[PDB]
């Protein structure tokens, strides 16, 4: 039980880290393709700096 | 290097050699996506070894 | 994958070229003996362009 609970925390931590990764951390799964399929730019990327 | 090159004067040899290392900032965006995507394989390889 | 990576690389390259071009203008018409201007020339290697 302790092993599994710690595993759950570790999974949550990796998922949290992964959301902040790339390219400008966002809902990257579809958003990058959705950004180029229209003549647009992701807002979070405009506010990168 | 910057300070002492300014102090003595002249076209610094060391600055001239590594020009890109001095004038260009390093960008992480291009990389960390692929480090995270690569992670599952890295762990598996290390475990196998 | 593929195209999107190329686009981010291209935009990064373009932004660096533009910033350099802006820095470059501040150094126009500087007189040092017979030298009259200085530039940072930026180019893309072929083996990577292809």
């Amino acid at each position: 039980v302790e092993r599994d609970e710690v595993a759950a925390q570790k999974r949550e931590l990796e998922k949290q880290i992964e959301r902040l990764s790339q390219p400008s951390g966002a809902e990257d799964s579809r958003m990058i393709a959705l950004a180029e399929r229209f003549g647009g730019v992701l807002l979070s990327e405009i506010y990168d700096d | 290097r910057l300070i002492e090159a300014s102090l003595y004067g002249g076209i610094s040899s060391a600055i001239t050699r590594s020009l890109r290392d001095y004038l260009l900032p390093e960008n992480s965006g291009v990389r960390k996506a692929f480090q995270d995507m690569e992670a599952a394989l890295r762990e598996n390889r290390i475990t196998l070894e | 994958s593929s195209k999107s990576v190329a686009n981010i690389i291209r935009k990064t390259i373009q932004r660096e070229q533009n910033r350099i071009r802006m820095l470059n203008q501040g150094l126009q018409a500087v007189s040092f003996g017979q030298v009259r201007g200085v530039r940072l020339n930026v180019n893309v290697r072929e083996s990577h362009a292809i």
